[PDB]
């Protein structure tokens, strides 16, 4: 199924799991962050039915599953789903074995540091790798759009990074994380469609608006104007169709939602915006660095994807930003992938040979060698 | 492109042709409660002559 | 005198009771749901005459009996009569006592548990059989359908218990169940052709529109139209036999009477038929849930014999569900029967003879053990 | 009956609809959301008789009528049986109109938006009403409760709202809405009442069991003990009477109705009840906010009159709460009608004068105006 030694590369997060070999540049397979298990009596002997379903099997029998997420907020709190997935993904999907293959993992830097000691563990001990390696997504987002220097927005599923990164470093002291990510923008959703007369309350109408969402949503250049309109005709309206054949329509709701990236006081979050965190990232940098940060900022993951989004931003970030300056977004088409792209190239990069922490290092010290040998 | 439809299809025809398979487990074990008799009759072939009896 | 120790099957109905043993395709035979008792007083002696009468003696001598029914709406009442009428059906009609096999009896999910209780009691202490299993009614519908996903109509004599099953879990929440059934349609039909000036009030006459019903009835996919001919024209009627050589011809009562079973204020009944029970159970499951039970009418049980009935089932259905959605009945030929088939079908399984009850457990718990071992 | 031109206050449920005037502290009358319909065949003239009943008209005569309830989840999808059940609430037994009174609508925050602007057309177009107000069910309970923060269980018949009060301020990210209410206590009652041989279908039998759970119902502070006993002995069973003289008895399903509460699983829904939404609104709002919801869970509307209600929320809360922190409860005899009651509170404070809309704007605006005038 593979042809080479290569390294494992899996983005895990609160949504999905991307996951392939190293110097591809598309995972073999995503699967969703979800261990399933029935809610339900069972009445047929003999006709299968599995006690618990992981992965894509969650999500192909959730009908009568209650499916849960292993990952909360950027860190992985089930670690046995998390095996469980791992499992699945690498020897049925990936079609490797890690004990053969040494395998990169990601975070945010300002999430807690279980969640690196915990991922290196469970490859170490259940799956024998021979090294371990957790990176950076902004590292990976830098990589995989050709740059050295930029602030990037990483739009998770549980937070959203936001850090500037100069000739290669980290300028930590002015790293904007915000409690604000695609499952906060779901939740928004599933309350403005109760407004609408659609109530989403159980699994399997949590997921459809998470669809729902991604199919239907946008964030708009102007807010503002968009409303005007939206609120006022049925020309700015899409319908959606429900999985049984009944559709929701859905007008103002399908920007007021995304909106929330630039005002997260609908979700009871108290921030001025993503623009605000892309800002205050530049400006807490000194002046030498500014002008490299302003023209490089720098879209990576889901959210980005949305409708005025990339226009949005540079525009909001203008408004801030003084005269003169060049205010610029890289928004690459590697959209809510080139995060994946670039652990494919780091994994694969000879100058990232000696990051490794290996299967010696490791049974030496235990996981808390992660803080020492990653970043 | 060519593997994953196949087995899409195998599991799709297993469930349905097992299901055809165990109820015809159930035919072909037993086909004796299908089956009928062959309920022969005496037809008291002598009207000759009359019986013994005081009723007769 | 078996071959193998396999369990004896048998569907215990308001109607009809049907045995055989496990692993055919048939019961043996079948018997009317009665214990037939003289209403006269004899007068010649060394006649024979029995003081009671089972199944098919009941009925064969019927001339000078009152006939009762043990089981009313899918329970036994009388399980002294239900005594007899295992006796009867097992040893000396399959001629096989209960005491050296297994004995899989049958009754729907939301039968009363007194019910499931006695029939568990009974084989246990009257007949001594080794073990008991008292199977669910859609289950077996399902198995001998070759279905793990469907709602189970079986508009018996009994009761209709409209339920939805998704690979072989019952989603209870959504069960309609309905006391409207074939045995009110009999007596609705005598009642009409009362009207006509057939009059019908006696066991014999009860026994012969129960038989003009099996001939004669009909559900008419589309009633109006059928109707509007019918009750216009001496063409759309139909001639039946009565035992003495009269004969009687019915019209539009002709599907009139099967009509209450999406028509049940005939009979005054409050409810909304057959066809908006099905439309529930599917309607209330969850939406990943519905697209296959919209596609998967399961019909089972008797008075599935009605030409007309599944067409009239799937139209009423289409025209209840939601557009684009396929509405799909199956009605297979193992109809009526398709309970006591698939009762043979669980018996076989392997993975079914760690199902059983055994005549120890039985004794140690009594027979509220039925609970906690079949359902 | 009135001599003043007071507000009048009207809390419309899929129960009852509780109803008075404005300064009182209790509704004058109760009105039962009911139209009831003959479903039979009249034979006799002179009979005076209704081509339809209301309220105490419906249930008065309600053994040859249907009953259906026009009110679905706080939703009225019936609003021509409304102005029916309103016309006789206003004009015949509360002796009050909107035609000379303004009028308080109660309706949970999350509320359909279209379900407001209808009842606001109606009361200014049917019932011509000088002025309008549709107040937040939770601020109702909250006055008459005698505070200003909370959480509140407005427990109602469709429908739970769950939303935490701060301060007079809404908490809405923290608003943990359940579809879960007293209607669907009934079903589960009815169907363990069915088990034990009792079947509820018809609309008499419906209106039997919804009055067996509301006196015969508890939850008790510990269910599985209260089980344990009323599963093993009699003394624990009630009987209660059938208007035909015959009786019920009841075990422990007396208490396994009202445990849906705490265990919505037992009518199918995928929630870990109450007292777990409780906890999660007290817990997703800001730390120094939690503090007072902990000291603060105030229930309100229908099923908190089950005995046992208060210690059961207060320790299961307390159980998931962090420690040192005082859980308390709010549990006042102004028990399901708090909601009224608070409407009554509302609409007389002198506050409150100019938060109504006038029969002025309505006509500028039209219905619409109660979603920017009201919330």
């Amino acid at each position: 199924d593979e042809d080479e030694t290569t390294a494992l590369v899996c983005d895990n997060g609160s949504g999905l799991v991307k996951a392939g070999f190293a110097g591809d540049d598309a995972p073999r397979a995503v699967f969703p962050s979800i261990v399933g298990r029935p809610r339900h009596q069972g009445v047929m002997v003999g006709m299968g039915q599995k006690d618990s379903y992981v992965g894509d099997e969650a999500q192909s029998k959730r009908g009568i599953l209650t499916l849960k997420y292993p990952i909360e907020h950027g860190i992985i709190t089930n670690w046995d789903d998390m095996e469980k997935i791992w499992h699945h993904t690498f020897y049925n999907e990936l079609r490797v074995a890690p004990e053969e293959h040494p395998t990169l993992l990601t975070e945010a830097p300002l999430n807690p540091k279980a969640n690196r000691e915990k991922m290196t563990q469970i490859m170490f001990e259940t799956f024998n790798v021979p090294a371990m390696y957790v990176a950076i997504q902004a590292v990976l987002s830098l990589y995989a759009s050709g740059r050295t220097t930029g602030i990037v927005l990483d739009s998770g599923d549980g937070v959203t990074h936001n850090v500037p990164i100069y000739e290669g470093y980290a300028l930590p002291h002015a790293i904007m994380r915000l409690d604000l990510a695609g499952r906060d923008l779901t939740d928004y959703l599933m309350k403005i469609l109760t407004e609408r007369g659609y109530s989403f309350v159980t699994t399997a109408e949590r997921e459809i608006v998470r669809d729902i969402k991604e199919k239907l949503c946008y964030v708009a250049l102007d807010f503002e104007n968009e409303m005007a309109t939206a609120a006022s005709s049925s020309s700015l309206e899409k319908s959606y169709e429900l999985p049984d054949g009944q559709v929701i329509t859905i007008g103002n709701e399908r920007f007021r939602c995304p909106e929330t990236l630039f005002q997260p006081s609908f979700i009871g979050m108290e921030s001025a915006g993503i623009h605000e965190t892309t800002y205050n990232s530049i400006m807490k940098c000194d002046i030498d660095i500014r002008k490299d940060l302003y023209a490089n900022n720098v879209m990576s993951g889901g959210t980005t994807m949305y409708p005025g989004i990339a226009d949005r931003m540079q525009k909001e970030i203008t408004a801030l930003a003084p005269s003169t300056m060049k205010i610029k977004i890289i928004a690459p088409p590697e959209r809510k992938y080139s995060v994946w792209i670039g652990g494919s190239i780091l994994a694969s990069l000879s100058t990232f040979q000696q990051m490794w922490i290996t299967k010696q290092e490791y049974d030496e010290a235990g996981p808390s060698i992660v803080h020492r040998k990653c970043f | 492109m060519q593997a994953l439809l196949g087995a899409r299809a195998k599991e799709s025809l297993d469930l349905r042709a097992h299901l055809k398979q165990v109820k015809k487990e159930d035919t072909e074990k037993e086909n004796r409660e299908v089956g009928d008799w062959r309920k022969n009759i005496d037809a008291l072939s002598g009207m000759e002559g009359r019986k013994k009896k005081f009723e007769s």
